[PDB]
């Protein structure tokens, strides 16, 4: 298919936001991605190449791709993925920090030849055009809301030990999965530690606190996406673009402009100029596969 | 919104 793609600032004081799109055309084999990074961009740039190699190398031990194995491929790219966090959590005990205390989300869109698979965490959102109609892809990791990922993140970080509070757990990260975010994970006591030193809570406070498992975590969603010869485009794109703009309409907007012009780059432009036009709080990032159609 | 923001107890 054709790509097009953009990833701009926006309103925001910095860019955390970024997009990879890798192919090999003897394979049949593509990857998209987009990262929505938190507190820095260490993180964001540790996933540019590690996650790749990670998932690619995941999925060729055992030519696994067009197997039909299911079950086999949802393993790979989930033990990828948290293979890919212990190293980055890692890099950045020992690489880092002093300060450094960045995440970043993802969601990872793989094609090979007439199967796709989607491997997301966070609140980055896919969906499809499919003989004109509408299909979400993915479903969001938030720790408040009604979806199905919903209210099962929010039991899973309640008996995890966590709490939330204005819809952030412990009052302070609004996604529920990512990678990164230390203080969430292997650093969760020390954390409690740090907020007595900072005045955020009392001593007595801590003490009732007891972590059980980790309350962000890395664990993908992962989903098999058919394809068929009447998928007409496919879109990646960050929260930046979402929270401005319905996914009913922003699939009608790019399904004209592709018929005006039928050029995907300059859809994908227009679209981010367009979230930007609603006066879009975040950065934005686009990733359009034009398989064309009619 | 920001992803982020100092903890805070219930
Ligand atoms: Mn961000
Ligand atoms: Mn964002």
């Amino acid at each position: 298919m054709r790509w097009g793609y953009t990833s701009v600032q926006g309103f925001r004081d910095e860019m955390e936001d970024d997009i990879v799109i890798r192919s090999d055309a003897v394979d049949s084999f593509s990857y998209a991605a987009v990262f929505d990074g938190h507190a820095g961009s260490s993180s964001v740039k540790f996933l540019r190449e590690e996650l790749y190699k990670e998932c690619v190398g995941a999925l060729q031990a055992g030519s696994l791709l067009n197997g039909g194995d299911f079950a086999a491929i949802k393993e790979a790219l989930i033990k990828a993925f948290e293979s890919v966090d212990r190293n980055l959590l890692k890099w950045l005990e020992a690489n880092g920090d002093e300060e450094d205390e960045s995440g970043s989300t993802a969601t990872v869109m793989i094609i090979r030849n007439d199967v796709s698979f989607i491997a997301h965490i966070g609140e980055s959102c896919a969906v499809l055009s499919r003989s004109g109609q509408i299909e979400e892809l993915t479903d969001y990791h938030r720790p408040y809301g009604s979806s199905r990922a919903a209210i099962q993140e929010v039991k899973r970080v309640k008996e995890a030990g966590g709490w939330i509070v204005n819809g952030r757990i412990c009052g302070d990260i609004a996604v529920s999965r990512a990678f990164g975010d230390i203080r969430f994970k292997t650093k969760k006591n020390d954390m409690l530690k740090k907020g007595v030193d900072e005045g955020r809570w009392s001593e007595k406070f801590v003490s009732r606190i007891e972590f059980k498992g980790d309350m962000v975590v890395a664990t993908p969603d992962i989903f098999q996406v058919p394809l068929t010869s009447d998928v007409e485009f496919i879109i990646l794109a960050s929260d930046g673009l979402w929270d401005y703009m319905k996914s009913s309409d922003v699939v009608s907007y790019v399904r004209d402009q592709l018929r005006k012009h039928g050029n995907v780059q300059l859809a994908c432009e227009s679209l981010a100029q367009v979230a930007l036009d609603r006066r879009s709080q975040d950065n934005i990032s686009i990733i359009i596969a034009d398989l064309g159609r009619t | 919104r920001k992803t982020v923001a100092k903890p805070k107890g219930p």
